[PDB]
């Protein structure tokens, strides 16, 4: 096996860190504690699941993990939470000021006195590791932190670690859960700075998982937490091949060849049915075909858009539970003649169908109910460009007038490094055209 | 109080749709760019689709289907009709077309040229329907309002765009007797007026000289390539359980030949009214596309047929 | 519609289905940080430029 | 980022800073003598921001009190909760300041600026991590008006990485105390474009017209204008004073709300307005609180429009209808709103209520209304100024015609900066 070391960064980052590694620990089996009694080979292992766990002497199972924030507050949560014990200190690193919602506050100015830090513990975890894969790196592309510090991280590990993969789970504001004003600001400027040294990205509009809570959890006003266990339930799917025997997406590299031909168009969507409430009395189980075809419904989709009006370069249908090949494959013969799935030229029409027979496991207490079988659909569809497009109008509306500019000039910032990354987004939003239409 | 935008200064239609809806006192219209909006009136070219139905606490609807340029543009609605099952290319009520890209009569098209020698190249009807008195060819225009649950209706009143000149088989050259459209007439107005024949004249001429009706001879056959047309492409450009939902008018073309059978010209995404019944669709397009969405404090006629085979 | 690599295993399979055929280095990191720090130092000594010769105004009134 | 460190400076300063040490320590749970006598933890939870902890479990504000003269803060120490303030931090002067902002801030005053700034140095060496300072003050006056802006000068220098807030209350004719107030006004507004990142207009003729109009209060004291300034103050520390799930400090709001960064003064607002037994629905609360007759400062936000808005209501209600309401108000008078900052409208809830209010609303605006503030006392001031009257008082103490005609300058060209966004 190849290991992988997860990254934190931010409130987002870390907060969506907790909710999935205590899900991949209720999946494998490992408790809070750390032991984990299926494990036989007690002090080491090959393992699949060793791909994201690390071996002690006394039989502790420790997350290959490293989370950062600029304030300690939110990681102070997870140092007196039920899942102290799983990680060593060290791991958690914290500074005093917080990037107050400035991407140039963390990129620049307290993102240059914590980097060098991070770096030495991301390396004490990179030299426990026989052969190491890469990364996964959490956060939101709104907050300073999230978007500042990421960046600055992401830059650098591509000088460190250039033979190595690094994949993001990236969080697109919401106004709807958002406080912060100036997110399209530094939503653009890390994804300018990170495009060149991010090989897949998978980003999770907060407006689709807040409304997937509303609709079909019937939660009335969702917090972070009723999101978060949501959200990591997307990630586990995505990851699950990493962490279990299976022959689809086994190691980080082949998320970029099944998804990505085109290397600066690597943000899939991710689409995920069934979503069920757990306080729902009479529950209808939902079949493969359903399910399948729930994948192709724009209000399941990780971000809204329409995938008709774009076109597919690649597909990934990942199920978890009762599910067989051929079952997966009269779903696809009848979804095929019904909706509208065009796919690029130069690309195969078809379906990577990857299966583990595990039904998808769920936090104790909590909003989602027990399934027979689930999916997640990774398709990368240029549809997604719909996000930019938007994120990109909201920018150049405050942009034209330099509203909230002085802030992030204040901090180092030069005011060219705005229309410098609008210009790469620009050329995105017009790669995506040239594919799609 | 709902509001509305308005981004398209030249639509005569939606002109009146705006105008209708501020004189209610339940309508307040915006700035071109204001995104806190109901309805959108939107751009022909580029309307950005994608900036809708994500303002929360609004429910967001607009004047165009996306998609829908797939019937409306020439090149597409031929490619359309070959590539389909459900109109194939054995279709019965459209001309045999075929694309290049830049009895045996063809017209090309996207400058129109009519010969035998020489965009899309379709079969020219060389034989139509005639009016009498005046042995002059026309065209017939349908309005139809497609909702945002997909109810296709048909607007009651259409009107035949008439040809004033005599119809030439020989003289091709001669676009005045071939060619009848409302801007290339201004002996315009000899027969009726602005060359415009209404449905209750023109079902009257079909009773006395042909013995039979608009209803059966020909409204019979538009109804079945209106309701054929949009029910193929409804998986593409359907709004339900979409974040922001869509209607359109849309404007079918049609010939109808000496055997009186109906063909299927264009269909345009951007048409306007006649004259006289602007009034009325407009009316009906607030009622039934932008009322239904949104309630204040038939004309039309529905297109709906569930054979069980 | 083809049902290709097919593989299996106790805990699950996969397969593949086709229904048609067809950076800047350590030195430039560190250079720029450090150019937004000469920019935020110069602009605090701007600021305090500025304060000093309000400092030096407030002797000129009071004498 | 905790802790804060407040200052308050003048008659005016004195009075509603003590009025906000008495409302937030009865929230908070302190007694008169500063031990703590609550029943939720959620008190003490972020205590530190507001506080420090003495022996015996003691609790003491971390408050300076500054005036240049005895009177009004022998007043502060004499009334009901005057024994919790640190002895050490009454800083003050004998002589006075007449209502002159030259003695305040170039003589008198300057004899006073440096022991007070050792007691903040006092204060802010001990904090683990300082995110700013508050300030309490009038403009119309000498002290606070003059010497309060000396002390923000001064803080920015040994400080310049911290936030400076304060709430500075705006002289009007109808609550008048010399016919000078204009021009200290006008000499202390230049002061704050330059030293500020929020700042809080309260205005005594909004604050008395509540009073008449909207309270029936036909002869209002300083203490019923005062009462609406202290519910007010409460509300805009309530999201740093609790929780809930609320990740902001000074500097993350002051970014969210300063778009450009002269144009910080904010038009404060409060639903219910007192002086009940019927609790206001959430409807309700979003009305008034919008409402202009519910206004800190005597300006019609219908004359401008909103840069930025920010709501914190206080009680236990559905968040569900806060939203609701909120998003009500926006998109049915959208033209108010800039267009050019998408989603400039943001919330927070508090479970806590205030004293008395089952639930309350406070309002924050950033609306370019507030150039009507900013032209009135520039009417009065030109009235004035343009025959020289009363300027004897100020070149006594050292001031040339140079530096009031530079002050009318700075502040009409405010004006005509929060008019260029208006019309944008
Ligand atoms: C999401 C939400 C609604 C929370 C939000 N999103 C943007 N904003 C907000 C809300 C606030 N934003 C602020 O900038 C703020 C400023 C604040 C804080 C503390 C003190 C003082 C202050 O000047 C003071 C008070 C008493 C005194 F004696 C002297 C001075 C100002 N308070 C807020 O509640
Ligand atoms: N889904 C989800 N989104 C979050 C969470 N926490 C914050 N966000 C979103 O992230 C954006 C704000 O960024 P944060 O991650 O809070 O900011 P930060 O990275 O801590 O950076 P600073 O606050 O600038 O230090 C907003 O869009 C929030 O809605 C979370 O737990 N889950
Ligand atoms: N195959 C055919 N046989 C006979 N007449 C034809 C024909 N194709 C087109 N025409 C005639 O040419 C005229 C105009 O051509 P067409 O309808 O293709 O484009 P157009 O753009 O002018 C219609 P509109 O402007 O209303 O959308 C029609 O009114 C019709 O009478
Ligand atoms: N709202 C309010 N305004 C006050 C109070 N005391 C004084 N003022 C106003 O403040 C100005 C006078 O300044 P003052 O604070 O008395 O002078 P200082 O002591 O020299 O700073 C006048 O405009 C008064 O209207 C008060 O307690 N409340
Ligand atoms: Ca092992
Ligand atoms: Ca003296
Ligand atoms: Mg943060
Ligand atoms: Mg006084």
């Amino acid at each position: 096996m190849r290991e992988c070391i997860s990254i934190h960064v931010g409130q987002a980052g870390v907060q969506i860190g907790n909710a999935c590694w205590e899900l991949y620990c209720l999946e494998h089996g490992i408790q809070p504690d750390g032991q984990m009694p299926s494990d036989k080979t007690i002090g080491g292992g090959d393992d699949s699941f060793n791909t994201f766990f690390s071996e002690t002497g006394a039989g502790k199972h420790v997350p290959r993990a490293v989370f950062v924030d600029l304030e300690p507050t939110v990681i102070d949560e997870v140092r007196t939470g039920t899942y102290r014990q799983l990680f060593h200190p060290e791991q958690l690193i914290t500074g005093k000021e917080d990037a107050a919602n400035n991407y140039a506050r963390g990129h620049y100015t307290i993102g240059k006195e914590i980097i060098d830090l991070v770096l030495d513990r991301i390396r004490k975890l990179a030299d426990q590791c026989t052969g190491l894969q890469g990364f996964l790196v959490f956060h939101s592309f709104g907050g300073g932190t999230g978007s500042g510090f990421t960046s600055l991280l992401m830059e650098r590990l591509s000088v460190d670690y250039g033979k190595k993969s690094k994949l993001e789970f990236s969080i697109y504001p919401a106004p709807q859960v958002s406080t912060a004003v100036v997110e399209p600001y530094n939503s653009i400027l890390t994804t300018h700075t990170t495009l060149e040294h991010s090989d897949c990205a998978f980003m999770v509009d907060n407006e689709a998982i807040y409304d997937i809570c509303r609709r079909n959890l019937d939660i009335e006003r969702p917090t972070y937490t009723n999101l978060n266990r949501l959200i990591s339930q997307i990630v586990s799917s995505i990851t699950a091949s990493l962490r279990f025997d299976g022959a689809l997406n086994v190691d980080l590299t082949e998320f970029q060849t099944n998804l990505v031909p085109y290397p600066r168009i690597h943000f899939p969507l991710a689409t995920y049915a069934p979503v069920i409430s757990a306080e729902k009395a009479y529950h209808e189980q939902l079949s493969v075909a359903e399910i399948t075809n729930a994948c192709f419904e724009p209000a399941n989709q990780m971000v809204k858009c329409d995938p008709r009006h774009g076109k597919y370069m690649a597909c990934c249908l990942l199920y978890r539970g009762d599910v067989v090949p051929k079952d997966v494959n009269a779903a696809i013969a009848t979804i095929k003649t019904k909706r509208s799935i065009q796919f690029v030229d130069w690309c195969p029409t078809g379906f990577k169908v990857g299966i583990n027979y595990q039904p998808p496991t769920v936090v104790p207490g909590g909003d989602l109910a027990k399934v027979q079988r689930a999916v997640c659909m990774l398709s990368n569809t240029t549809a997604i460009a719909e996000a930019w497009a938007r994120l990109d109008h909201k920018f150049d509306l405050m942009y034209a007038k330099r509203a909230f500019v002085h802030w992030y000039v204040g901090e180092g910032m030069e005011e060219g490094e705005f229309s410098e990354a609008r210009e790469d987004m620009a050329a995105l939003e017009k790669d995506y055209e040239e594919v799609g239409v | 109080m709902y509001t509305f935008v308005v981004r398209d200064e030249n639509s005569s239609v939606y002109a009146e749709v705006s105008r209708l809806l501020l004189a209610t006192g339940q309508w307040k219209r915006l700035r071109k760019d204001n995104p806190r909006f109901n309805l959108m009136l939107g751009e022909r070219n580029r309307l950005p689709f994608g900036r809708l139905g994500h303002e929360p606490g609004l429910v967001q609807l607009v004047n165009y289907y996306r998609g829908a340029d797939k019937l409306c543009r020439k090149a597409s609605l031929v490619k359309l009709i070959k590539t389909s099952p459900e109109l194939s290319e054995s279709c019965t009520w459209f001309p045999e077309s075929y694309v290049i890209y830049p009895g045996n009569v063809w017209i090309a098209k996207s400058g129109i040229l009519i010969s035998s020698e020489a965009h899309v190249i379709q079969k020219y009807l060389e034989k139509p329907l005639l009016l009498e008195p005046g042995h002059r060819k026309f065209d017939i225009r349908s309005w139809v309002l497609v909702d945002h649950l997909y109810n296709i209706y048909l607007y009651r009143e259409g009107v035949l765009r008439t040809s004033s000149e005599p119809y030439n088989s020989a003289n091709f050259q001669d676009k005045t007797c071939h060619l009848t459209n409302h801007c290339i007439q201004k002996n315009y107005g000899r027969y009726e007026e602005g060359n415009e024949m209404f449905f209750e004249e023109f079902n009257q001429y079909l009773m006395d000289a042909l013995n039979t009706t608009l209803e059966n001879s020909i409204l019979l056959q538009i109804k079945h390539i209106i309701r054929s047309c949009l029910m193929c492409i409804e998986p593409a450009i359907s709004t339900k359980h979409l974040h922001y939902q869509s209607f359109q008018l849309f404007g079918f073309d049609f010939m109808v030949d000496e055997e009186l059978k109906v063909w299927l010209i264009e269909v345009n995404g951007a048409p306007a009214c006649a004259q006289k019944l602007y009034a009325e669709l407009c009316q009906g397009i607030v009622d039934v596309a932008i009322s239904s969405v949104f309630p204040l404090a038939s004309i039309f006629i529905k297109l709906h047929h569930h054979h069980h085979h | 519609m083809e049902v290709i690599e097919l593989n299996k295993c106790t805990s699950g399979q996969s397969f593949e289905v086709i229904l048609k055929p067809p950076d800047p280095s350590l030195e430039e990191i560190q250079k720029k940080l450090e150019a937004a720090e000469e920019r935020r130092k110069y602009q605090e000594a701007e600021l305090l430029k500025h304060l000093a010769e309000k400092r030096e105004h407030e002797r000129e009134v009071i004498q | 980022m905790r802790e804060i460190v407040h200052i308050q400076a003048g008659q005016c300063g004195n009075q509603i800073g003590a009025k906000f040490w008495e409302v937030i320590s009865d929230e908070h749970g302190i007694d008169p003598t500063g031990s703590y006598h609550g029943d939720s933890d959620l008190q003490l939870e972020r205590i530190n921001v507001y506080y420090n902890e003495a022996t015996g479990n003691k609790y003491v504000p971390r408050a300076i009190l500054v005036d240049l003269e005895p009177g009004t803060m022998d007043s502060v120490r004499s009334g009901p909760f005057g024994q919790i303030f640190r002895p050490d931090n009454f800083v003050f002067g004998q002589s006075g300041a007449g209502n002159n902002w030259a003695k305040g801030h170039y003589t008198e005053g300057a004899e006073l600026v440096d022991s007070v700034l050792d007691v903040v140095r006092k204060e802010s060496e001990s904090c683990d991590c300082l995110q700013g300072f508050q300030l309490t003050h009038s403009l119309g006056g000498g002290t606070g008006s003059g010497m309060g802006t000396l002390l923000i000068s001064k803080i920015r220098e040994e400080y310049p990485d911290r936030i400076m807030n304060t709430f500075s209350v705006m002289p009007s004719p109808k609550v008048s105390d010399t016919v000078v107030e204009p021009y200290n006004a006008t000499l202390s507004v230049h002061q704050l474009v330059e030293n500020t990142d929020e700042t809080y207009c309260i205005d005594n003729e909004a604050l008395y017209d509540i009073c008449f109009r909207t309270l029936k209060l036909t002869t209002p004291t300083y203490g019923d204008l005062n009462h609406l300034v202290s519910a007010t103050m409460s509300g805009v520390t309530t999201c740093l004073r609790f929780p809930g799930q609320l990740n902001a400090d000074l500097r993350k709001l002051a970014v969210n709300m300063v778009p450009f960064p002269r144009l910080h003064f904010f038009m404060p607002g409060f639903a219910p307005l007192t002086s009940q037994y019927r609790a206001l629905t959430v409807p309700e609360l979003t009305q008034q609180m919008f409402d202009s007759k519910n206004m800190m400062a005597a300006c019609d936000p219908r004359h401008g429009r909103y840069l930025t808005v920010a709501a914190i209501f206080r009680g236990r209600m559905s968040m569900k209808e806060v939203d609701e309401q909120m998003l009500n108000v926006q998109n049915k008078n959208s033209s108010y709103f800039v267009e050019w900052i998408p989603n400039n409208v943001k919330t927070a809830v508090c479970d806590i209520p205030p004293r008395g209010l089952k639930m309350s609303a406070t309002f924050i605006g950033n609306s370019t209304a507030i150039q009507e503030l900013f032209k009135r006392i520039s009417e009065q001031f030109t009235a004035m100024f343009r025959r020289k009257a009363f300027l004897h008082w100020y070149t006594g103490e050292g001031m040339d015609e140079m530096e009031f005609t530079e002050a009318e300058s700075n502040m009409n060209d405010l004006v005509s900066e929060y008019q260029q966004y208006q019309d944008a």
